[PDB]
Formats: C-alpha cells, structure tokens, sequence
RNA sequence: UAGCGCCGGCCAACUCCGUGCCAGCAGCCGCGGUAAUACGGAGGGCGCGAGCGUUACCCGGAUUCACUGGGCGUAAAGGGCGUGUAGGCGGCCUGGGGCGUCCCAUGUGAAAGACCACGGCUCAACCGUGGGGGAGCGUGGGAUACGCUCAGGCUAGACG
RNA sequence: CCUGGUCCACCCGUGACGCUGAGGCGCGAAAGCGUGGGGAGCAAACCGGAUUAGAUACCCGGGUAGUCCACGCCCUAAACGAUGCGCGCUAGGUCUCUGGGUCUCCUGGGGGCCGAAGCUAACGCGUUAAGCGCGCCGCCUGGGGAGUACGGCCGCAAGGC
RNA sequence: AAAAAUGCACAAAAA
C-alpha cells in the first residue's frame, strides 16, 4: 500500500523538510540538519545540473511524498482535477487537502499525516456524527470531523489535543478543542496554503 | 534584474592536418518576464566565453511581447528555413504548452498560458530564431487600429 | 483567361502592397466591387475608383501602408499583412453562421457572400447567417 | 543667408547618370534629354528644406552630423566644409566598422595620440636610428587615414554622405545603428535608405561645391555667429 | 505478507569487484579486445507497489497518405512529345427559376454510455435522479450574393 | 513542286465559341528486327601486331553485320531545362534573332547573361520563375529486393508496357 | 595530353 519505511530520506532527497514525521522534523534533526544531502553513497558528491525532465519528476515527487499518497490516487486526483473548471493546479490541492487523512493532521488531531492514516483507520475518527474508516474520503465546506465517542480517553489524541492549545488552525478550517471536534468551512488556496512545491510543474509533468 | 537561459550548447569541429579543432556554440535566452526576450547565439573556442557573448547578443537583439493576462493577442505561424512554429494563445489556466526551446523562449517573457506546436524541421537553432521572428510579428488592437486609421 | 477573378484580384493587390505601389488596377466587376466596398469600409485600403484603360472598365485601387520604420529595411509595416482565398472553383466553401471563422482573435476580418449580400464575419454573425466564404485578411 | 536659389544650380547641377539608374529614383526625375535622366530641381528643393531643417535643429541643439565621400570629385571638397564646422570627417578610404566597430576602431586614434607626442620631444633621440623612421611611417600613415575621423570621440548623430553606393558600407553601417543618414542622392543610387535626402549630381565637383558650401553655413549660423564663404575656386577646372 | 522493474544517452538513479570481442546485454544509437556507471554479483540509488515486468495488437507522437495539414530543378517524385474522348474548371452586363448554399420553424435523432450538477452504498469503483446538446435526414416558411440552370445583351478571352 | 506551324500591322467579322485532359489515337535519336536493294568511308563481332603477370582492353594492321534507300516492325533513352499545360499578377540593366512605328527612340513575338522584391536546405531561380495566385492532368511516400517475378497486353525476335 | 595492380577485422578521448 502507501510508502512504509525510512521517511527522512525522502526528507533529503528532495532537499526540504517535507515534515513526514511528527516533531522531531521540528527538533533538531528532521535528519535534515546533520546532513542535509541525499541518502545513500553518492550524496556528498558534486551534483550536475539535472534534467528538464528530473526537475519536474521531483517535484511532483515531493507534492506527493507529502501527502504519502500512491501515484495511482495521486494520479487519478490530478486528472480529477483536469478539467476542472478551475485554475487545474489549485483544484488538484484542494482536494488533495480534502482528505480526510490530511484534514485530520491539519486539525491536528494528529501530529504527523501518517499518524493521521492510522487515527481514521482504526475508527478512531467521525465525520458528521458517522464513523469513517477511509484516509480517501472527500471532506466538503461544513463537515465536523471529530473524535468517536468510543474512544475519547486515549492518551494520544487528549495529548494530541491538549498541545493542539497553544495553535491556530488553517483559514478553511476551525477546531472547538474543549469538544474534540473541528470543522471544514471551505476549499483552501494557493495563496491559503504555502508548499515548498512548485504545482505548475506538477502539471508539466503529467504532459509526458 | 535580467535572466539567462541556456537552451543548447553545441561542440563543433573543423580538420586540419593535425586532427579536429573544436568550437562551441551557446543558444542564450534573455528575458526579464515582463514581456521583453532576447536571444543570441555565440561562438567560441571555449563554452564559457561563447555562453558570454551568447548572453551578450542576446542583449543586443530584443522583442515587444504584448503579453495579455499571461497569454498572447492572437494565434501566430512562423517558418524561418524549413522550420515552423504555430503560437495560439490560452485561456487563463492552461499552461505553457511547448518543447523546451519555445518554452524557454515564451518563458522568459510573460506567457503562463499559451499553445505551441513545432512542425517542420524541428532543428533548434532554427526553430528559435522561428520563435523570435514570430513574437515580433505579434500585434494588437492598438496596433491593428493604428494601422487602419487614414491621415 | 482567369478562371478566378475574385482571387486574381486578391493577390492582383497582394503583389501590390509587397513592392508598395501606390495603385494598382483590376478588372472590373459588380462582385469585386462589393467585396472593395468592404475593404475601404474595414480600412484596409484608402480605396477605388472606377476607371477606364483603353476603353474597358477597370478598379483602380488605392493602397495603404505603415509609416517608414528605422533600423535597416527602413521599408514600412504593411496594411495587409496577409490575404488568401478560401472558396475556390476547385473546392468550394459554405459555412453554416455556427461554423464562421474569427480571423486573428477577431484583428482580422474574413469576408463572405451571403444571400444578404457580400459581408463579415462580424457582420454576418448579426444578421446571422453564413454563406459561401470568400477569404481571409490581417 | 540659409539657403538658395537654382540660378547658380541650374547650370551644372541638374542631372548626372545616364540609364546607370537604380529605378527607386523615379520621383526625382522629371524628363530624360540627352540620354540623361535630369532630376527635377523643384523636388530637390522640397527635400533640401526639410533636410536642412533637420541639420539646423541638429546643429542648434548641439550634435555631430559625420562627413564621408571618398570619390575624387568629393574628396577635396569635404576635408575643407568639414574642418570648418570643425566637424569628423572621412576623404579617405572609410574604413571598415568605423561606427558598428567604433571603440575597437578608435583605439587607433589614441594610438595617433601616442605618436603625436614624439615629435621634437625627448625620449625619440633614445630610439634606435632604423626604429625611428620605422615609428614615424606608422604615425605618416596614420595620419591619412584619420585626419577627419580623429574628432568626436562618441559616434555621431548623424552622417552626410556624397554618393550613397559609393559608401554603402557607411550608410549600412550608420542605418544598423539607428543613426540617421542624410546624403547627396544621385542616379548613381536610390532613395529610402537615406533618411534625409539631398537629391542631385554626385559628380561634377562644381555641383560638391554649392551643396555642401551652404550646407555647412546652415550649422554655423545655427550654433552661433556666421562666415565668409569657403576656399572653391581654387582649382575648379 | 513485499515484491518487481530500472540506474551508458534517450531516461529518474553510481560506486567496488569479477570477466577480458569471452561469458553476455541490447527498444533505437550501440556496450564487452585486462581498470567496463552498458556483461554478472555486490553495496548503493531511481520508479512503482499487491503488484512490477515482458510479449502481442490499436491510436498517438507521424502535416510519415498532408480535408484540417506535404510534396515533385539537384533529396522519392513532370508522363519522350502531341492531338484529343469523357470528366473537372470556366470572362463582362441584366432578368427568371431557387438545384447547390444560407435562415427560421418542426418531426425524428430509443434506452444505456459519455459530459455537467445532485444524491445512494462508511468513500470509491460502482450505481440512481435531473440537465445539456448537436450532426444528419423528413416537413413547412423564407433569403438569392455566390455556384447552378434558363433567357437575353457584350466585347476585353478564344477563333476568323 | 506539294505542305505544317508561326509572328507583325490594320481593328474588319463571329460572339466565350475557353482551359485542361483519365482512356483513345498519332508522332517518337540511336541500336535492333523482316523483305528487297545499296555498300565508298567507317566499323560491334572476329583475326592479326604491340603492351602486360595476364590483355578476351586501352595503341597499330586488317575486318563482317551495321551505317545508306524503300516498304513494314520495335517505342526505348542522361527522350534533360533531370523544370506538365493555360492564364493573370510582381524593378531594372545588357546582348542578340525577327516584325511594325511619328525608324536616335518607341513597340511586338523569340533567344542568352546579370539582377528588385519574393522564393530556396543550400546551390541557385528570378517577366524564358524555381516569385505571388487560379484551373486541370501526370507523378512521390526510406534503401535493397527490382523495374525482378507472377498475371495481363503488345512484339517476328530482341524485348516493351 | 598519363609505365605501373594491390593494402589486415574492430577500434579512444579533446563536456
Ligand atoms: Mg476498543
Ligand atoms: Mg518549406
Ligand atoms: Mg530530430
Ligand atoms: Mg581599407
Ligand atoms: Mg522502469
Ligand atoms: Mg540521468
Ligand atoms: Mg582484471
Ligand atoms: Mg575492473
Ligand atoms: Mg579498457
Ligand atoms: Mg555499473
Ligand atoms: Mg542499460
Ligand atoms: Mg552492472
Ligand atoms: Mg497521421
Ligand atoms: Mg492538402
Ligand atoms: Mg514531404
Ligand atoms: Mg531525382
Ligand atoms: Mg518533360
Ligand atoms: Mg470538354
Ligand atoms: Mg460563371
Ligand atoms: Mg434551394
Ligand atoms: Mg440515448
Ligand atoms: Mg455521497
Ligand atoms: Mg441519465
Ligand atoms: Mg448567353
Ligand atoms: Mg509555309
Ligand atoms: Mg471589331
Ligand atoms: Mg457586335
Ligand atoms: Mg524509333
Ligand atoms: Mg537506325
Ligand atoms: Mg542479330
Ligand atoms: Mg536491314
Ligand atoms: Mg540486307
Ligand atoms: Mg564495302
Ligand atoms: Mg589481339
Ligand atoms: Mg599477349
Ligand atoms: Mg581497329
Ligand atoms: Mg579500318
Ligand atoms: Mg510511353
Ligand atoms: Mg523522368
Ligand atoms: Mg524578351
Ligand atoms: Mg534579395
Ligand atoms: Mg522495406
Ligand atoms: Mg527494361
Ligand atoms: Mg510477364
Ligand atoms: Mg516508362
Ligand atoms: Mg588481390
Ligand atoms: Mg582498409
Ligand atoms: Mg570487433
Ligand atoms: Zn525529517
């Protein structure tokens, strides 16, 4: 299924702090302090200027390697969002970032979004008053995202959100943290959100 | 303020009795993405300097390119030699839609939106000096008028 | 001979323009009258006027140009950069109003004969109708 | 004053080169007797005011217009009228890339300074007594060359040139750099590639003589003060 | 449970060893003759992941059958030259008709599918409900510039 | 002697009677073929002498078809301007053939060079277009296999399409 | 207007 195993070397391959992991990506390591090159034998070495094609490979890697998504969902969304009615790159972020899986990260619930995956998965999460099992699911503008009542002790999520004070969540978004609930209140920018990645290469790229 | 972009460097040869000598080509855009371009082609004993003068001419060799949200007037067609670029202009939203010498061309100069195809030779040297006199030739409703006026 | 008179005409001024003349005559007809009606009109010539040589009745055509430019080839714009034949006795062609032409993003202009008379794209597509197209200018 | 009648013109003046025309010339040219075109004077004055317009407000305004011919009818003629508006000049052999290769060119010049500065004054007694004459020649030469050109060490505003085919270098030159030409237009040549245009006889040093005499008073009574009129009859015939 | 393909350029990913025009690789250009990023193992990287590769076939890139959108002096390409059948094309002016063309009106263009919305399965895939429409062809009403046809005039083509 | 095309001047007649042209038909260098004839010079084949390692060649001496005529076939070609035909449009310069004129000059139909614009991959072309356009015909679609095979049609054959 | 035939398979690099 999606990416397991070794995430800060895709921290470095790319060449930014992705933030794949939970706070040690803050801390300092991120692996990305000590050595910030790429993984593997060749990484010290001088590099060459790279390819028109492997500078729109990586970024398209990195958006990705974000959201730890297969290139088949990643692929599918962005064809999704061809047409589009819509400025095509945008569209392609905001539903990426309708994720379930993303949105539960971003309302913090969770620290890393791959600790996000497992939180919804293991039924640890609801939308609407519902349980929903699936990282894929489609969040709209009004949807309330909270945590079941099933399990609302659970160590992790009140520490989750105990240090989710002290934050302030995303313009699209809003987090009632006394309630552990949150809600979606519309679809985010480019200029609403800032990536590290360049989304009009994203484009080129599936242009083959 | 201004930007370089090499799209080619090319090692060429000449024979004397000795064996071959060598020179080197350097295809050089120049732009500031505000709607001006230039490109210039040097030749040198050695990449470097021929990538200088390549920036150099460039500079010396320029173009009115009346960008309009990021896109083009009108659709344009140019063949200069055997080699042919046909330029159509895009909605917002859409692309630069070009292989790497017009699109390092439309590039450095506005253009987030546009449609290309090359046709004919596709040699780049000649596609883009193709390109250039293609821009050049681009004109607008303010132009258009004035040329239609009387007086 | 000619079997095409319009287009005879058409690039009868093409190889005007090209030497920039400042006129130049065609033979002379009721058709390309109503097709130099409209190129005045759209301003791409100053305009005719009908003559006489050696008895037969001609269109002496007045042709327009840009201002003299600087740098080498000092030789001016052109008025009529581009003018070519569409409907030809070869291939003739007849397009419905929905399927008419916008020349250049609409800088240019293509004239067509309709059963409203010889008019535009622009032209045509208000009246809104479509007939067989004569050709296309820039 | 400034300018002047067709009295003194008419008589030599008036048309030069039979059937050798560049047909672009047609407007110039009124009827053909003697198997010579003649060029129509009344034209040539229409255009000899607004180019002499366009000297005057050169020359009031403060700029260089560059004299070339290197015929034999125009070569005398222009070392004279040019070193009395003071102004750059070529009566000899105009030089490849003189203005599209100027600062490489010039640095001749600064080399016709360097020679200068041994004439009667030491360290040319230190020379050996061969690279004496040796260094001496290249300033000899030196000095034909660019006798005329050695002023204006920035390129001009304009030039004005005898016979437009004679120099189309000059003209080619100056029109690649955005660098206004006004000439003495012949049959010899055609128009349009001159922007101010002088439209008659480029031979027959008389008719050199009335056009560029007056031309240069036209930049002299434009910068300041007026003359006398310049050395002509010396030879002439 | 984790696997598979790749790392000479094209094309994203490089180093050691072994081998020595051998064994072998190979989509095209091509690698291997004793220092091989190209063979084989390795470590290391790139890609995709319950899949990854290969073979076969279709379309695309191929304006490389060119209607859109090509060509024919020397690159493939003007018939050895005429005369002429059919067919194709056809100057200037005016009327008739309305065949082509053009406009509106209308019947038909099944359902599914596709496109656009909204919903139903925990999402999705699937699936439902509604919307959007041609083209063509029938009928009816009209338009007549152009092409056609029919009639009449012309001299600029062509013949005498 | 019979006979084709062609151009000029006059501006008289017809009134678009035009262009092109798949098939068809006809013409089609040389060589070749049949039946006669004719045969000097030339000369495939062939012989001889030189040369050479060889010399079934190049040079030399001979030399038969053939070359020539009539009739009838064959249908090919670097059959080339390697450039289909008709028309209109787009600077000039210069040489030359042949008409007409108010015979320096102007004008028309041919034949050459240089060249405007434009074209072209270049070389080049350029009012004798390879420019700008329209009509219609022929043809191209990587190299070899191969202008071969098969079939069909044509030829006396060679062989041709 | 020339006495005189022939030459071993594959093979760098000058970013
Ligand atoms: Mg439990
Ligand atoms: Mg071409
Ligand atoms: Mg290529
Ligand atoms: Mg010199
Ligand atoms: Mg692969
Ligand atoms: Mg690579
Ligand atoms: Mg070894
Ligand atoms: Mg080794
Ligand atoms: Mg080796
Ligand atoms: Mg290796
Ligand atoms: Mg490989
Ligand atoms: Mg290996
Ligand atoms: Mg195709
Ligand atoms: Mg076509
Ligand atoms: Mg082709
Ligand atoms: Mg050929
Ligand atoms: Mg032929
Ligand atoms: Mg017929
Ligand atoms: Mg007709
Ligand atoms: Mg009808
Ligand atoms: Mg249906
Ligand atoms: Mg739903
Ligand atoms: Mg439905
Ligand atoms: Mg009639
Ligand atoms: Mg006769
Ligand atoms: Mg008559
Ligand atoms: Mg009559
Ligand atoms: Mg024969
Ligand atoms: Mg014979
Ligand atoms: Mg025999
Ligand atoms: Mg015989
Ligand atoms: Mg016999
Ligand atoms: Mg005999
Ligand atoms: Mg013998
Ligand atoms: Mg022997
Ligand atoms: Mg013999
Ligand atoms: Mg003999
Ligand atoms: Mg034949
Ligand atoms: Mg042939
Ligand atoms: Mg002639
Ligand atoms: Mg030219
Ligand atoms: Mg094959
Ligand atoms: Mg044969
Ligand atoms: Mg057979
Ligand atoms: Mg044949
Ligand atoms: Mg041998
Ligand atoms: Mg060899
Ligand atoms: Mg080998
Ligand atoms: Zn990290």
């Amino acid at each position: 299924g999606r990416y397991i195993g070794p995430v800060c070397r895709l921290c470095r391959r790319e060449g930014v702090k992705l933030y794949l992991k939970g706070e040690r990506c803050y801390s300092p390591k991120c692996a990305m302090e000590r050595r910030p090159y790429p993984p593997g034998q060749h990484g010290q070495k001088r590099a060459r200027r790279p390819s028109d094609y492997a500078v729109r490979l990586r970024e398209k890697q990195k958006l990705r390697r974000i959201y730890g998504i297969s290139e088949r969902q990643f692929r599918n969304l962005f064809e999704e969002a061809s047409k589009k009615k819509g400025v095509t790159g945008s569209v392609f972020l905001g539903l990426l970032e309708s994720r379930l899986d993303n949105v539960v990260y971003r309302l913090g619930f969770a620290v890393s979004r791959r600790q996000a995956r497992q939180l919804v998965r293991h039924g640890h999460i609801t939308v609407n008053g519902r349980r929903v099992d699936l990282p894929s699911y489609r969040v709209r503008p009004g949807d309330e995202i909270a945590v079941a009542e099933k399990s609302r002790n659970l160590e992790l999520i009140r520490q989750n959100l105990e240090a989710m004070k002290g934050r302030k969540v995303g313009p699209w978004l809003s987090l009632d943290v006394e309630g552990m609930k949150g809600k979606f209140l519309r679809l985010p920018d480019r200029e609403d959100l800032a990536l590290p990645v360049n989304e009009q290469l994203v484009i080129e790229f599936y242009s083959r | 303020d201004f930007e370089e972009k090499m799209i080619l460097i090319r090692r060429t040869a000449r024979m004397q009795a000795g064996g071959r000598r060598f020179r080197f080509g350097a295809l050089v855009v120049v732009g500031d993405r505000q709607g001006r371009v230039g490109l210039g082609f040097g030749k040198a004993p050695e990449v470097p300097l021929a990538v200088q003068k390549a920036g150099y001419y460039a500079r010396r060799n320029m173009v009115e390119v009346p960008l309009q949200n990021g896109t083009i007037p009108h659709e344009i067609e140019v063949e200069f030699g055997a080699s042919k670029i046909v330029l159509k202009p895009a909605a917002p939203g859409t692309g630069v839609i070009a292989g790497a010498v017009p699109r390092a061309i439309l590039e450095l100069a506005g253009v987030t939106d546009i449609l290309t195809k090359e046709l004919g030779s596709r040699n780049p040297i000649n596609i883009a000096y193709a390109t250039m006199e293609a821009l050049r030739q681009l004109r607008t409703k303010a132009d258009v008028e004035r040329l239609r006026k009387g007086e | 001979m000619l079997t095409d008179p319009i287009a005879d005409m058409l690039t009868r001024i093409r190889n005007a323009t090209r030497v920039y003349k400042e006129s130049t005559d065609v033979p002379a007809s009721r058709f390309k009258e109503e097709i130099l009606r409209i190129l005045a009109r759209e301003g791409f010539i100053k305009g005719y006027e009908r003559v006489d040589v050696d008895g037969k009745p001609y269109l002496r055509v007045y042709l327009k140009y840009g201002p003299r430019r600087q740098g080498p080839d000092p030789r001016p714009e052109q008025v009529i950069h581009h003018i070519r034949r569409i409907s030809k006795p070869g291939r003739r062609v007849y397009v419905g109003v929905k399927e008419i032409p916008r020349v250049r993003r609409g800088l240019g202009i293509a004239i067509l004969s309709t059963s409203k008379g010889v008019l535009t794209d622009r032209e045509a597509r208000k009246l809104g109708v479509g007939g067989e197209l004569i050709c296309e200018v820039w | 004053e400034i300018t002047v009648k067709e009295l003194l013109e008419a008589g030599v003046h008036f048309g030069h080169e039979r059937k050798r025309w560049n047909p672009k010339f047609a407007r110039y040219i009124y009827a053909e007797r003697n198997g010579i075109h003649i060029i129509d004077l009344q034209k040539t004055m229409e255009e000899l005011e607004r180019t002499f317009r366009f000297i005057e407000d050169l020359a009031m305004r403060g700029g260089t217009i560059l004299f070339v011919g290197t015929k034999k009818q125009a070569q005398d003629i222009v070392r004279m009228e040019a070193e009395r508006a003071g102004m750059p000049y070529v009566n000899q052999r105009w030089l490849g890339g003189m203005l599209t290769n100027f600062k490489t060119i010039s640095q001749r010049v600064h080399r016709l300074e360097e020679l200068e500065a041994l004439f009667a004054s030491p360290e040319i007694e230190e020379r050996p007594k061969k690279e004496q004459v040796r260094l001496k020649h290249e300033l000899e030469r030196l000095q034909k060359y660019l006798s005329g050109f050695r002023l204006l060490k920035r390129l001009p505003d304009a030039i004005f040139v005898v016979d437009p085919t004679k120099e189309a270098i000059a003209v080619r030159e100056a029109r690649k750099l955005f660098i206004p030409v006004i000439a003495l237009a012949d049959t010899d040549s055609d128009p349009d590639l001159v922007d101010y245009i002088i439209p008659g006889n480029d031979d027959a040093i008389r008719s050199i003589q009335l056009i560029l005499s007056r031309a240069v008073d036209l930049i002299i009574q434009a910068r300041g003060g007026v003359v006398e009129p310049s050395p002509s009859y010396a030879l002439v015939q």
